[PDB]
This record gives structure tokens, C-alpha cells and sequence, in this order.
């Protein structure tokens, strides 16, 4: 926010998360989707490595 | 005078049901919400005030 009125100066999360949680951001997607790449209707599957 | 022994148990969080094994994309279809416990429900099931 914008002020604090106070003598806080900090700002206080409500997710704690230590340094062995951390989330992949991807790079150059480049705006091509992901299922305009690889034939996957509604009722299918797919599998990650 | 007090003794020191832990007091360890399980708890489910989401149920799954399902027709077959592995029926989750092409036999089948599955159900799946989510629930909360708590540890003394069958303590005062018998409780007849």
C-alpha cells in the first residue's frame, strides 16, 4: 500500500515458504501455446520429463 | 511424575473414487472432494444428555 502511519516500515505475507520451495518461471514462450504443439484433444493425456 | 512418549496418528484430507484401476482418461470417469477431520468425534457419540 501507499503508508504505514507508523513506526513499522515492513510489510507483513501470509505464506511463509522457505528457500527449498521454488517455482520454475518459464523463458522465451514466445506466445506459441502448449497444445498447439503436440495433438491433444479433450479426453487425452500427456507426460512430463 | 509425568511421562514422555509420543501419541502419533493419520488423517485424510481428499477422497477419490473411481470405476477401475487406472480408468482416470479413456475408461472411465472419477469423483474427487475434499474433506476436514477431527480427532474426538467417536468420544461423544455416546454422550446422552
Amino acid at each position: 500500500n501507499v503508508g504505514y502511519q507508523n513506526g513499522f516500515t515492513a510489510n507483513v505475507t501470509t505464506n511463509y515458504s522457505h528457500t527449498t520451495d521454488n517455482s520454475t518461471a518459464v523463458q522465451d514462450s514466445n506466445g506459441e501455446s502448449w497444445n498447439t504443439g503436440l495433438s491433444i484433444n479433450k479426453g487425452e493425456s500427456a507426460y512430463i520429463n | 511424575l509425568v511421562a514422555a512418549y509420543p501419541i502419533v496418528g493419520v488423517g485424510m484430507e481428499k477422497l477419490i473414487i473411481s470405476t477401475n484401476e487406472h480408468a482416470s482418461t479413456d475408461q472411465g470417469k472419477t469423483v474427487s472432494r475434499a474433506t476436514t477431520n477431527s480427532k474426538t468425534e467417536s468420544n461423544t457419540a455416546g454422550v446422552s444428555v
